[PDB]
C-alpha cells in the first residue's frame, strides 16, 4: 500500500522525511499533497530524505507524498531562446508558456575520450587582454576568479554580446544573485540585441537551496541539446561558490558526514561532473562544441580555499582579477602574471599569434621593473625604454564597458604598439590615438581589414606600415 | 606527597619544602583518562574539568597560620607553546614564575631564564629596597629597548643606529651575558666548580654595569662568571 | 544463492543486505544489472566494491559509477573475487578504464582471456633481489648525474611546456628497443581532452604499440579514481612475474590518488587526520608503492609526477610520497629556451644511486667533477656579467670554456624528436657517456667549437660534426 | 675627494645588497612559519567540525 | 564452548568486534578461523573489541574466534639470533622454523628505582664524531634525530658492525621502512659478519598498522631476555615517527578524540612505556644492560614539533643530523651545537677524556 | 521593521528608508539558536542555513513599479576579518559602501565620509 504513496514524518529547513515510497528511484522527482515538488536524495532503510523544491511552509507532518516515476529532467528546444526560466524550466519573465516538445535528464554521461577532438577554433571575447594574453578556444572551459566588484559579470556580458555576428549560442546561469541585478543584465542584453540567441537561467538568493544546486545542471542540459545537433554553445556560471554552499547546506541538513570546511566528501565530484560535460566533439559526432566559463568568488584574494583550489585543479586555465589593479584604474584589471591558458596558441588566429609574443615579453619585463620606476634614472640605455614601452602597453590594454572590438582591429593596434609606432606618442594620448585609429581604419584601411578577415593572417608589411605612417601624419598630440 | 607534606604542616607546625618534578604530567594523565570516562573533548582535546581538577590540587598547597609550605614546581610546556591550555591555566596559581626559553639555551646562556617574561610579587620597593627595585627596572628597560631594536639590527645592521641606541645595545649585550651563571650541578658537564652569589653583590654588579664602568671589557668575559670581580679576572686572563 | 539486496542509497555509498552466512569478502566486486520492467524504471549497469561489514548481514560499498536510478530491493550479484582486469599481450596498444573494459573503439576483449585481481599482497621478503643495479636508459644526463635504479621510484618535476611528455615517450622507446620491456601509463585523475591529446601523441609517435594505457577521468566517482593505479600496477605485474622482463610504470599524478582516497574516507565517515587527510594515508601509499619492486625474475620501476599543494613540501601527502622516492628529475624552462633538450637540470636533479659503491669509482668521480664545474660556472655568472670576461682570471676563463662545452654535451637528439627536427636520434650507453665526459674534462677537445657539442650523442659524433663545420 | 666619492658610492651599493639578502633570508624563514601555522589551523578547524558533528 | 568460542559481528579497517568469549581476559591473544592472530582490546558488556594482527581481508562476519589463553607474547631465545622475523616472531627469511623454548609478554613493567645503577661503561660506536663529542654509555637512551636522507640508518649500521669484538647483542627494528632497504641492510650485515649476533625485526610500510605499532615492543621484549641474564643488548628503532603515525591511525579508527596534530592523548605514554625499559641493572640483578637508539624524522629541521619534543623529554640526549652539512659533503653531519649526551662523559675512557 | 516598511512601499507607492543598526547580529542569533535545534555545525560554527536566511531577508528590499525600499545597514566586522562567513555573505548583497573616518572629523570636516574608501556600483 506504500509502494507509490508516502507519508511525511518530519519537516524543517526545506528537508522532509517520508515513510513508504518503496519503489522510488534515487534522484526521482516526487510531488507533495499541496502541489510543491520534491527530489528524493537519501534512500534509507525505513525513510526517504526529500529535498523540497519550493515553499515548505504549507507542508505538515502526516501529509501524503506521491512519486512521479521520472528522473529529474528539464525541457529543451529552440523555444527557450530569448526567455528567462528557472532551473525547473518554468518561465519567470511573464511572457507565456514555453513550447518545448522534448526533455533530457539533468544528469547524463559526459562524452568519451574518443568522442572528442583537439581544440582548434578561437572564441573571440572582444577584450584585448583576454584575446591577446589568455586566449580561449571552443570546447575549452576557463575559470574566471576574483574578489567582489572586480568586473567578472562585465566580462561575461561583453563576451556574450560579442557573439552577435558568430554562429554561437549563449546560456547565462545566475546562481544566488540578486533578482535586481539579473533584471538589469537581461535589460542590457535586450538593449544590445544579444537576447536573440541567449537563454537565461536564474536562481536567486531567496530561492530554496536545491534550486541553486540544480541550476548549473539545467544549464548544461539545455546546452547539450544544441551541442549534439552540431552547433556551438557558450555557458557562463555566475557563481559556483554559491552552488557549493547550497550543496553543503543540503548535505548537512540530511546529516551526511562532513569534511573540510563542513563540505561533503563528494564536493569535488560535483564540480568535476559538471565541468567535464564541456567538450569539442569529433567529426564523427557532428563537430559540435560547448565551452564553459565558471566563476569563483574569493575573499580578500584568498585563492588557497577549498573550492577555489578544486575549481583551479579542474579547469584548463584561470583569469585573475585583482582588486588593487581595479582601484588603481587598470580595468578590466586582468593580472597577466597569474592568468594562464593551457590551450593557448592553438586558440588564436595566425596574426594574433604573430603579434602576441612581443606583447607578452614586454608586459612581463615591465611588471618586474614597475616597483623601481619612482626613483627615476636607473639605466637610461635600456630600463627607461622598457618602462615607457610597458606604460604604453598598459594604456593600450584598457577598455570600456559594452564595447567589444573585432579581432582584426585588435591585431592592428597590437602590431602598432609592438613595432614601436607608439614610442613617440605621449602616454596620456594613447586612448585617443587608438580611438581615432579605429575610425581611420574604417575610413581608409578597409583592404587590410578585409585581408585579415579572409586569410586570418597579417597583410603585407609595407602596406600597413604606410597606413600607420599616414594616420600618424594626421594625428595631433594634445 | 601533598598529604605527607600537609601532615607536617598541620600536626607539627613545621616549615616544609615541597618539590614537584613535573606537575604537567598530572594534567596529561587526566586528559588521557578523560576520553574513556565518556566526557566530550575540550578545545585541544583536554578534559572539560582541567581547570577544576588543577585548582583542587593547587589550592591545598598553601601556607596557613599553623605552618608554612613553600613549593617549587617544574611545569612542562608542550611544543614550546606557552598558549597551550595546561601551561596557561597554571599561571594564576603561582606567586613567582621563571620562564625558560629555547633560544637563550641555544645562545649558550644558562639557566636561560627569560628576563622579561619572569615575574614575582616580591619585586616591590618596600620589600626588596629602593636601590634593588631601581636597578631591576633599569635593567628591564634596557633589555626591552634592545628587543625593540632587533628588526633594525637584523636588516640594516648596527651602522644606522644613533649614538644613544648604540650605547643601549652595547650595555644590553653585557647585561644579557652577565645574567648567566655557572652552577655547582653543571660541573659534571663542563668541569667548572660553580659559584654562589649573594643578592647585594648582584645588585652592585648590575649597578656598576649600568653606569658604564666596564664598557671597555670584551663581552665574552661576562659569560658564566659569577661575581663582578671574576669578570675582570677573566678579561685579564684573556689578554685585555 | 549469493544474491544481495539494496537497502540504502546515499550518493556514491550503497548498502547491500545478503543472506546469513554468505557475505562477500572485503574488496569483492558486486554487479548490479537491471532492465527496466516498466516506464517508471531506468536500466542500471553498475559495479560496487565491498568496503565494510556493518553487521546484521549488511555490507557497505562504494560505487564505481553514477548511482542514479537505483531502487531499494534491487538484487546484487557477488562475483566472489576483487575487480579483475585482462592481462597479457592483448592489453598492448589498448586503452582501458578502472574496470578493465576497453575504452577505445577497437572492440572488447574476449571473455575467455586471463584476468587477475587488482588487490594483492606485496611480494615476500625472500622473493626480493639482494643487489642494487642500475637501469640503463640511454640518456646522458640521467645515466650520468641521476641514475635510475631497477625497481626504484623516480619523481618527475617541471613546469608546463618543458617536455615531460617527450621525455616519457623517449624513455618508453629506449627501454622497449634495448631491454625488450614494455610500459604502462596510468592516468589518475586526468583531464579528458588532455588524455585524448596524449593518446594521439602516443599514436603518431609510433610508441603506442608497446604500451598499455589506463585512464581514470576526473568525472568518475572517488572510488573509481582510487583504484585505477592498482589496475595499471596489476597489468605491469603480469609482465614482471610471467615473462621476467623490466617494465616501466607511469603515474599521471599520485596526489590525485591521495585526494581521491581522502574523499572516499570522508564519504565512509572516518575521522580525519593531520591537515585533513585520511587516517590510512600512509598505509594506502605503502600498499601501492611496495608492489613496485625488483624481484629475482624481473622488476618494475616507476616514474611519478607529484603535485605539491600550496608549494609546501612539509604537507603530509608530499612527505609520505617523498618517503618512497629514490631519485628526482627536474626540468627547467631556462634550458628549454636555451635550446638544450631534454632540459634536465643538472644540479637540482638528485639520485640515491650516485654513490661509488653502486656506479663505480670513475663514474662517481666524473659526475662529481662535472657538478663542481657547473657550480663554478653558475657562481661566475654575476662576475662575468658585471666585471666582464676580461676580468676573469686564467683559471676562470678555462673553467668557463670547459663548462660551456660540458653543458652543451648534456643535450641529446631523441628518437621521438625526429618529428620536430628530422634528426634520427641516438642511444648512448653509460660507459660511452662516462668516457666522453672524462675526455672533455681533460681538455682533449678544447679546440673544437662550442656549438658542435649540441644534440650530438657520442663523443665521436662531435668530432664528425666539427669536421663537417670545417 | 674624487676617490672618496667613488668609495662612498661603492660602499652604499654593497650595504644595500647585503640588506636585500638579509630580507630574503627573513622571508625564507617566515614562509616555513606560515606553512606550519596554516597546517595547524586547518587541523584545528576540521577537528572542531568533526567533534561538533559527533556530539549529536 | 561459548566461553572460549566467539562469533564476529563487524569487520573493517583492521578492527573487528565479536560476540561471546565470556572468559577472555584483557590483552589476550585470540585466533580466527583463517589462522590470523588478534588481540583483545576492549571487553564491553556484550561484545569484545579485537585488533587484527594481519591481513583482515580473509575475515568475514560470522567467522569463528577462539581463545588462546595467553597474554600477548613473543618467542625468545638464542635460536633467534641471525634470523629475520615479524613482530609476532614468525620467521620471514625463509630459512625454516625457529626452535625457541621460552616466551615473554609484550607489556612488562620497567625496572624500579632501586633496581638500577649509574651508567659507567662505554659503548664504542666506531664513529669519531660520536665517540669524541657525544659519548654513549651502556644502558643509555640516545635519540638520533634528523631530516630525510641525512645518514641516520648508516650510523646505526656502523654501530652494529663495530660490536663484533665486544660482548654485545644487537637488535635492529625497522618500522615502516621499504622492504628493499631492509633486504640490502641484511645483505650488508651478512657481508660484514654481523649476523652472528644480530636479530632483525621488520614491519614494512605495506603491513597493517597494528604490526607497526607492535614491532618496537616485540624488539624490546626480545632484548629483555638477554638483558635479565646478565648480558648487554643494543636495540635500534629505525623510526618512531612511523609507529606514532600508525598508532594515530589505529586510535582514529576507534573514534577516539585527537589532540594537537591529530595525535591521541596517550601518544607520550606510548613512547615512554617503551623507552623506560632500557636500563643499567644493579649488581643485585646480574648487572645486565640494554641500550636504545630511537630514530625520529623531522620536517624541514623543525625540532619544536610535537613528536620530537615528546621523545627529547624521555631520552638522555640527542644527536642532531643537519641537512645542509650533509649536502655540503660533511658526513656524518653531526651538529655539535644541538647534540648533547647527559649520561655521557662518565662513560668515556680516561684517554678520550684528556 | 521590514514588514512595517513594506506596507508604505506597496499600499502608498512611497520611497522609504530602512535602517538596520547591526545586520551581523541577525546571523549571530541564527547561529546561536541553530545548535539547540539539532543542526550540524557549519564551517566556523555558523548555521548551515546562513545564506538562505540572509537572502530571504535581503531580497524583500527591492524597487518595484509602485515604489521602492532602500536600506542603509551598519555592519560590524569581528576582528576586522573580512573572510568570516557572515560578513562574506552579507557583502554579496551590498551595492555601495560609506566609510566614516575619525581623521576627517578631527579636522572639522563633516559628515566625515572617506572619499577614497567609499565605493559604489
Ligand atoms: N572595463 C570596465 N571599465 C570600467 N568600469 C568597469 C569595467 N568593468 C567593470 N566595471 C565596473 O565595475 C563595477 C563592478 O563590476 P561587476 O558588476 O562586473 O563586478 P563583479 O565582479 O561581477 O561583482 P559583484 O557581482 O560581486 O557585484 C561596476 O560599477 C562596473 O561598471
Ligand atoms: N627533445 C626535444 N626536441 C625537440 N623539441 C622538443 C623536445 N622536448 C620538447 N620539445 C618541444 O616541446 C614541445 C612539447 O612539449 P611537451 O608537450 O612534451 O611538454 P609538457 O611539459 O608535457 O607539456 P604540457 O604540460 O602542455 O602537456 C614542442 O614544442 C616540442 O617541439
Ligand atoms: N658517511 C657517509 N659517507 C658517504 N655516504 C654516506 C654516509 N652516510 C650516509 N651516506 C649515504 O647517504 C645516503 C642516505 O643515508 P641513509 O640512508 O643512511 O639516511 P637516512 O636518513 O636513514 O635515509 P632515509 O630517510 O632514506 O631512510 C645513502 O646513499 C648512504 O649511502
Ligand atoms: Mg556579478
Ligand atoms: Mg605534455
Ligand atoms: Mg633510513
Amino acid at each position: 500500500q506504500v509502494s507509490d504513496v508516502g507519508t511525511v514524518i518530519q519537516v524543517g529547513d526545506g528537508i522532509a522525511r517520508a515513510h513508504g515510497l518503496d519503489n522510488v528511484m534515487s534522484g526521482e522527482l516526487v510531488e507533495f499533497a499541496n502541489g510543491v515538488m520534491g527530489m528524493a536524495l537519501n534512500l534509507e532503510e525505513n525513510n526517504v530524505g526529500i529535498v523540497i523544491l519550493g515553499p515548505y511552509t504549507g507542508i505538515k507532518e502526516g501529509d501524503e507524498v506521491r512519486r512521479t516515476g521520472r528522473i529529474m529532467e528539464v525541457p529543451v528546444g529552440e523555444a527557450l531562446i530569448g526567455r528567462v526560466v528557472n532551473p525547473l524550466g518554468q518561465p519567470v519573465d511573464g511572457l507565456g508558456p514555453v513550447e518545448t516538445t522534448e526533455t533530457r535528464p539533468i544528469e547524463s554521461p559526459a562524452p568519451g575520450v574518443m568522442d572528442r577532438r583537439s581544440v582548434h577554433e578561437p572564441l573571440q571575447t572582444g577584450i584585448k587582454a583576454i584575446d591577446a594574453l589568455v586566449p580561449i578556444g571552443r570546447g575549452q572551459r576557463e575559470l574566471i576568479i576574483g574578489d567582489r566588484q572586480t568586473g567578472k559579470t562585465s566580462v561575461a556580458i561583453d563576451t556574450i554580446i560579442n557573439q552577435k555576428d558568430q554562429n554561437m549560442i549563449s546560456i547565462y546561469v545566475a546562481i544566488g544573485q540578486k533578482e535586481s541585478t539579473v533584471r538589469t543584465v537581461v535589460e542590457t542584453l535586450r538593449k544590445h540585441g544579444a537576447l536573440d540567441y541567449t537563454i537565461v537561467v536564474t536562481a536567486s538568493a531567496s530561492q530554496p537551496a536545491p534550486l541553486l544546486f540544480l541550476a548549473p545542471y539545467a544549464g548544461v542540459a539545455m546546452g547539450e541539446y544544441f551541442m549534439y545537433k552540431g552547433k556551438h554553445v557558450l555557458v557562463v556560471y555566475d557563481d559556483l561558490s554559491k552552488q557549493a554552499a547550497a550543496y553543503r547546506e543540503l548535505s548537512l541538513l540530511l546529516r551526511r558526514p562532513p569534511g573540510r570546511e563542513a563540505y561533503p566528501g563528494d564536493i569535488f565530484y560535483l564540480h568535476s561532473r559538471l565541468l567535464e560535460r564541456a567538450a569539442k566533439l569529433s567529426d564523427a559526432k557532428g563537430g559540435g562544441s560547448l565551452t564553459a566559463l565558471p566563476f569563483v568568488e574569493t575573499q580578500a584574494g584568498d585563492i588557497s580555499a577549498y573550492i577555489p583550489t578544486n575549481v583551479i585543479s579542474i579547469t584548463d586555465g584561470q583569469i585573475f582579477l585583482q582588486s588593487d589593479l581595479f582601484f588603481s584604474g587598470v580595468r578590466p584589471a586582468i593580472n597577466a602574471g597569474l592568468s594562464v591558458s593551457r590551450v593557448g596558441g592553438a586558440a588564436q588566429i595566425k596574426a594574433m599569434k604573430k603579434v602576441a609574443g612581443t606583447l607578452r615579453l614586454d608586459l612581463a619585463a615591465y611588471r618586474e621593473l614597475e616597483a623601481f620606476a619612482q626613483f627615476g634614472s636607473d639605466l637610461d640605455k635600456a630600463t627607461q625604454a622598457k618602462l615607457a614601452r610597458g606604460a604604453r602597453t598598459v594604456e593600450v590594454l584598457k577598455q570600456d564597458l559594452h564595447q567589444p572590438i573585432p579581432v582584426e582591429k585588435q591585431v592592428l593596434i597590437i602590431y602598432a604598439l609592438t613595432r614601436g609606432f607608439l614610442d613617440d606618442i605621449p602616454v596620456e594620448d594613447v586612448r585617443r590615438f587608438e580611438k581615432e585609429f579605429y575610425l581611420f581604419l574604417d575610413q581608409n584601411g578597409q583592404h587590410l581589414l578585409e585581408h585579415i578577415r579572409t586569410t586570418k593572417d597579417l597583410p603585407n608589411e609595407d602596406d600597413l606600415n604606410k597606413a600607420i605612417e599616414a594616420f600618424k601624419k594626421t594625428f595631433v598630440v594634445s | 606527597g601533598l598529604t605527607m607534606a600537609e601532615y607536617f604542616r598541620d600536626e607539627q607546625g613545621q616549615d616544609v619544602l615541597l618539590f614537584i618534578d613535573n606537575i604537567f604530567r598530572f594534567t596529561q594523565a587526566g586528559s588521557e583518562v578523560s576520553a574513556l570516562l565518556g566526557r566530550m573533548p575540550s578545545a585541544v582535546g583536554y578534559q572539560p574539568t582541567l581547570a577544576t581538577e588543577m585548582g583542587q590540587l593547587q589550592e591545598r598547597i598553601t601556607s596557613t597560620a599553623k605552618g608554612s609550605i613553600t613549593s617549587i614546581q617544574a611545569i612542562y610546556v608542550p611544543a614550546d607553546d606557552y598558549t597551550d591550555p595546561a601551561p596557561a591555566t597554571t599561571f594564576s596559581h603561582l606567586d613567582a614564575t621563571t620562564n625558560l626559553e629555547r633560544k637563550l639555551a641555544e645562545m649558550g646562556i644558562y639557566p636561560a631564564v627569560d628576563p622579561l617574561a619572569s615575574t614575582s610579587r616580591a619585586l616591590a620597593p618596600e620589600i626588596v629596597g629602593e636601590e634593588h627595585y631601581q636597578v631591576a627596572r633599569k635593567v628591564q628597560q634596557t633589555l626591552q629597548r634592545y628587543k625593540e631594536l632587533q628588526d633594525i639590527i637584523a636588516i640594516l645592521g648596527m651602522d644606522e643606529l644613533s649614538d644613544e641606541d648604540k650605547l643601549v645595545v652595547h650595555r644590553a649585550r653585557r647585561i644579557q651575558f652577565f645574567l648567566s651563571q655557572n652552577f655547582h650541578v653543571a660541573e659534571q658537564f663542563t668541569g667548572q666548580p660553580g659559584s654562589y652569589v649573594p643578592v647585594k653583590e648582584t645588585v652592585r654588579g648590575f649597578k656598576e654595569i649600568l653606569e658604564g664602568k666596564y664598557d671597555h671589557l670584551p663581552e665574552d668575559a661576562f659569560r658564566l662568571v659569577g661575581r663582578i670581580e671574576e669578570v675582570v679576572e677573566k678579561a685579564k686572563a684573556m689578554g685585555v | 544463492m549469493t544474491r544481495g539486496r539494496v537497502i540504502q542509497v546515499m550518493g556514491p555509498v550503497v548498502d547491500v543486505k545478503f543472506e546469513n552466512g554468505h557475505l562477500p569478502a572485503i574488496y569483492n566486486a558486486l554487479k548490479i544489472q537491471h532492465k527496466a520492467r516498466n516506464e517508471n524504471e531506468v536500466d542500471i549497469d553498475l559495479t560496487l566494491e565491498v568496503a565494510l561489514h556493518l553487521g546484521d548481514d549488511t555490507v557497505r560499498t562504494i560505487a564505481m559509477a553514477s548511482t542514479d536510478g537505483l531502487i531499494r530491493g534491487m538484487e546484487v550479484i557477488d562475483t566472489g573475487a576483487p575487480i579483475s582486469v585482462p592481462v597479457g599481450e592483448v592489453t598492448l596498444g589498448r586503452v582501458f578504464n578502472v574496470l578493465g573494459e576497453p575504452i577505445d573503439l577497437e572492440g572488447d576483449i574476449p571473455a575467455d582471456a586471463r584476468r587477475d585481481p587488482i588487490h594483492r599482497p606485496a611480494p615476500k621478503f625472500e622473493e626480493l633481489a639482494t643487489e642494487v643495479e642500475i637501469l640503463e636508459t640511454g640518456i646522458k644526463v640521467v645515466d650520468l648525474l641521476a641514475p635510475y635504479i631497477k625497481g626504484g621510484k623516480i619523481g618527475l618535476f617541471g613546469g608546463a611546456g618543458v617536455g615531460k611528455t617527450v621525455l616519457i615517450q623517449e624513455l618508453i622507446h629506449n627501454i622497449a628497443q634495448e631491454h625488450g620491456g614494455i610500459s604502462v601509463f596510468a592516468g589518475v585523475g586526468e583531464r579528458t581532452r588532455e588524455g585524448n591529446d596524449l593518446y594521439h601523441e602516443m599514436k603518431d609517435s609510433g610508441v603506442i604499440s608497446k604500451t598499455a594505457m589506463v585512464f581514470g577521468q576526473m568525472n568518475e566517482p572517488p572510488g573509481a579514481r582510487m583504484r585505477v593505479a592498482l589496475t595499471g600496477l596489476t597489468m605491469a605485474e603480469y609482465f614482471r612475474d610471467e615473462q621476467g622482463q623490466d617494465v616501466l610504470l607511469f603515474i599521471d599524478n599520485i596526489f590525485r590518488f591521495t585526494q581521491a582516497g581522502s574523499e572516499v574516507s570522508a564519504l565512509l565517515g572516518r575521522m580525519p587526520s593531520a591537515v585533513g587527510y585520511q587516517p590510512t594515508l600512509a598505509t594506502e601509499m605503502g600498499q601501492l608503492q611496495e608492489r613496485i619492486t625488483s624481484t629475482a625474475k624481473g622488476s618494475i620501476t616507476s616514474i611519478q609526477a607529484i603535485y605539491v599543494p600550496a608549494d609546501d613540501y612539509t604537507d603530509p601527502a608530499p612527505a609520505t610520497t617523498f618517503s618512497h622516492l629514490d631519485a628526482t628529475t627536474n626540468l627547467e624552462r631556462k634550458l628549454a629556451e636555451m635550446g638544450i633538450y631534454p632540459a634536465v637540470d643538472p644540479l637540482a636533479s638528485t639520485s640515491r644511486a650516485l654513490a661509488p659503491e653502486i656506479v663505480g669509482e670513475e663514474h662517481y668521480q666524473v659526475a662529481r667533477k662535472v657538478q663542481q664545474t657547473l657550480q663554478r660556472y653558475k657562481e661566475l655568472q654575476d662576475i662575468i656579467a658585471i666585471l666582464g670576461m676580461d676580468e676573469l682570471s686564467d683559471e676562470d676563463k678555462l673553467v668557463v670554456h670547459r663548462a660551456r662545452r660540458i653543458q652543451f654535451f648534456l643535450s641529446q637528439n631523441f628518437h621521438v624528436a625526429e618529428q620536430f627536427t628530422g634528426q634520427p636520434g641516438s642511444y648512448v650507453p653509460v660507459k660511452e657517456t662516462v668516457r666522453g665526459f672524462k675526455e672533455i674534462l681533460e681538455g682533449k677537445y678544447d679546440h673544437l667549437p662550442e656549438d658542435a657539442f649540441r644534440l650530438v650523442g657520442r663523443i665521436e659524433e662531435v668530432v664528425e660534426k666539427a669536421k663537417a663545420m670545417g | 675627494l674624487l676617490d672618496a666619492k667613488a668609495s662612498e658610492h661603492a660602499a652604499r651599493m654593497t650595504a644595500m645588497k647585503n640588506a636585500t639578502d638579509n630580507a630574503n633570508e627573513l622571508i625564507r624563514t617566515l614562509t616555513l612559519s606560515y606553512n606550519r601555522a596554516r597546517q595547524a589551523a586547518i587541523t584545528q578547524e576540521i577537528t572542531e567540525i568533526v567533534a561538533g558533528a559527533n556530539a549529536l
